[PDB]
């Protein structure tokens, strides 16, 4: 039998959710930007043997609309937590979602994985040990990615379904 | 003087749709009126003929003005890329409201939206200049082409646009 | 505040559920047929007074991929049974459909409603005292709707929220 | 093939030609079938595919077409009359390339028919295969890739051409 996973992408505008997004479900990238306002997507994959489906919600990374936003975090099982290593204010964005989560869902463990997307870049600000040590921190996993080059793209979205898992079957 | 008058003939797939005016409050926002009235008639050389209504969501807008990039990312003033919000004067108070859309404080540029519903959160954040005069009738055919996500189940283009007497 | 309902229509192919869904996402109808795969809405919506999001998942009728099925009933809070007013196979198939769902979640009171489809046809040979007593005897609402005309439909749908609502005060 | 005939297709995206696909049809094991895909790849009796579109395309799976009635994935029609009964399931859906009747149920073939792209077992016994791709099995994983999980192809896919092989 299989399982279900309701996966949402947060992140400040432009940092790549939805190029991270549409690298896991369609396995392609392009430069061209296409802003969100909401998109949704199913796909079936096997994970460490196990079947899956995984619903995934690309939010915007505009900062209104809270009644809206409240909702994504109160339906969704586990986070995509994202900022590009080459902006440092989205960087400086993230502990806002790790505090708007915990509000939500009124706890302090929920599944998330920290992603430092846009990897592939030679013009980083953010360096690596500042967001290994902010994970480290908040109790949860941090890799790095490249929706370009797709490093990681699979691996950061398996390893949120696998916070998942060990939340639920605690 | 009397505030300026400007038209879009808007087309479905390049078929006629309708005409739609609109009142530009030039008395109470003079630079943003006069940047959308130089866009619809094309008078610098650039501007919304042929461009798309990209973004459509029915119960509160049709946004449109990216003639650059033609991708909803772009848009030009006739100022340079981006000009400084006005004034706040003016609200978004129901349908047909005309207001400047924006990635932020300060960055007008060519893309607006016409509202279809009252959008109070905007106020204040967004540049209100202008009405629509004739055709919300043609605004609503709009709406009825947008989506939750915002894209369009054909295309709504700017076929023709120009200014009034 | 808001709220989310994960609804899931189900039913013999040919019965109306996309009709019927689109009626309610894109307020229109046409005669033409599309078979479906599987396809997913969403649409924000205040029913009594309590505004929630409804995400729609469309079902094909076909019977087969019951890996597949058994996820779509146990990921889905209600369910719409749909049958045809004139195809008594379809009203036969709803037990069907019904103790699947009971067997998937476990349980004998699961939120649904019974919908009787395509009442704006002159063709009728399921009798609504026939529909009205199958659906007393499974204790749940039963809707005659036409995705023709547009009646009943958002009746349909905010009747199985409001069954939904119902079952989590137990 | 000494006893089977050869049938093409010509596929265009977008009225562009992708490229042609070929198939021998299993007329030594499966004829009443095999002949009515040849009779509707020549259109020798007045209909056939030329012209019709892969309607439903799901990557991973399959390429589906053959509605030369209805023109939108609800129609068929054979050479026998609008539906025959399946014919036997001698053969099996064994891997990418097998070419097998689509239906809605026992005894409904018409003329949709499906290419498959993998393995498809789940099939057997209820799809009656009749053929095989020969060559141009690359131009099928091509229209694969404008397919999509619920079948909608993001550019229309035809049948520009079709007809027999000596
Ligand atoms: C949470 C879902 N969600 C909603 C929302 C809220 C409540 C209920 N239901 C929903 C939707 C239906 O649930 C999916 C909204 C909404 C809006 C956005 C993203 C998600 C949203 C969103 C995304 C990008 C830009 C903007 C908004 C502002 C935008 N700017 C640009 O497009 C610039 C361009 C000018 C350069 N770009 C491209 C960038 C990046 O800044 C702009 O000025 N306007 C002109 C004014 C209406 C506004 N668009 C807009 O579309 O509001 C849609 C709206 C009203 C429904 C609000
Ligand atoms: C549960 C989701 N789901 C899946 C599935 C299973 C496992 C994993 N993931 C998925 C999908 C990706 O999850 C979204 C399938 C699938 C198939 C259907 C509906 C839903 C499905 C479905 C729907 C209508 C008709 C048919 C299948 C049979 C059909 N008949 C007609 O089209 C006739 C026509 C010939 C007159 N019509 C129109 C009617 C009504 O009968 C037919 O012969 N074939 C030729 C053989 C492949 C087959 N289509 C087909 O498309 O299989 C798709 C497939 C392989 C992915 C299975
Ligand atoms: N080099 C590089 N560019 C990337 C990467 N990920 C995204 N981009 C680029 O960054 C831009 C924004 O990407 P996008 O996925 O749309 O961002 P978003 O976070 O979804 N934005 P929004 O909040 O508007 O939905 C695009 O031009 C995209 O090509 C990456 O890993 N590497
Ligand atoms: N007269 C009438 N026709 C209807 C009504 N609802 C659906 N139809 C018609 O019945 C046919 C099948 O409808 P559809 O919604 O596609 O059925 P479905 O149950 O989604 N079929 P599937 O199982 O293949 O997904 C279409 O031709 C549609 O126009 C209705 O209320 N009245
Ligand atoms: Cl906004
Ligand atoms: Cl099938
Ligand atoms: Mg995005
Ligand atoms: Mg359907």
């Amino acid at each position: 039998s299989m399982t279900e996973y309701k996966l949402v992408v947060v992140g400040a505008v432009g940092v790549g959710k939805s190029a991270l997004t549409i690298q896991l479900i369609q396995n392609h990238f392009v430069d061209e930007y296409d802003p969100t306002i909401e998109d949704s997507y199913r796909k079936q994959v096997v994970i460490d043997g196990e079947t899956c489906l995984l619903d995934i919600l690309d939010t915007a990374g505009q900062e209104e609309y809270s009644a809206m936003r409240d909702q994504y975090m109160r339906t969704g099982e586990g986070f995509l937590c994202v900022f590009a290593i080459n902006n440092t204010k989205s960087f400086e964005d993230i502990h806002h979602y790790r505090e708007q989560i915990k509000r939500v869902k009124d706890s302090e463990d929920v599944p998330m994985v920290l992603v430092g997307n846009k990897c592939d870049l030679p013009s980083r600000t953010v360096d690596t040990k500042q967001a290994q040590d902010l994970a480290r921190s908040y109790g949860i996993p941090f890799i790095e990615t490249s929706a370009k080059t797709r490093q990681g793209v699979d691996d950061a979205f398996y390893t949120l379904v696998r916070e998942i898992r060990k939340h639920k079957e605690k | 003087m009397v505030n300026p008058t400007v038209f879009f003939d808007i087309a479905v797939d390049g078929e006629p749709l309708g005409r739609v005016s609109f009142e530009l409050f030039a008395d109470k926002v003079p630079k943003t009126a006069e940047n959308f009235r130089a866009l619809s008639t094309g008078e610098k050389g650039f501007g919304y003929k042929g461009s798309c209504f990209h973004r459509i969501i029915p119960g509160f807008m049709c946004q449109g003005g990216d003639f650059t990039r033609h991708n909803g990312t772009g848009g030009k003033s006739i100022y340079g890329e981006k000009f400084e919000d006005e004034n706040f004067i003016l609200k978004h108070t129901g349908p047909g409201i005309l207001s400047m859309a924006n990635a932020g404080p300060n960055t007008n540029g060519s893309q607006f939206f016409i509202c279809t519903a009252k959008t109070e959160w905007l106020d204040g954040k967004h540049v209100v200049f202008g009405k629509v005069k004739e055709g919300m009738n043609i605004v609503e055919a709009m709406e009825r082409f947008g989506s939750r996500n915002g894209k369009t189940s054909k295309k709504i283009t700017i076929a023709d646009c120009g200014q009034l007497e």
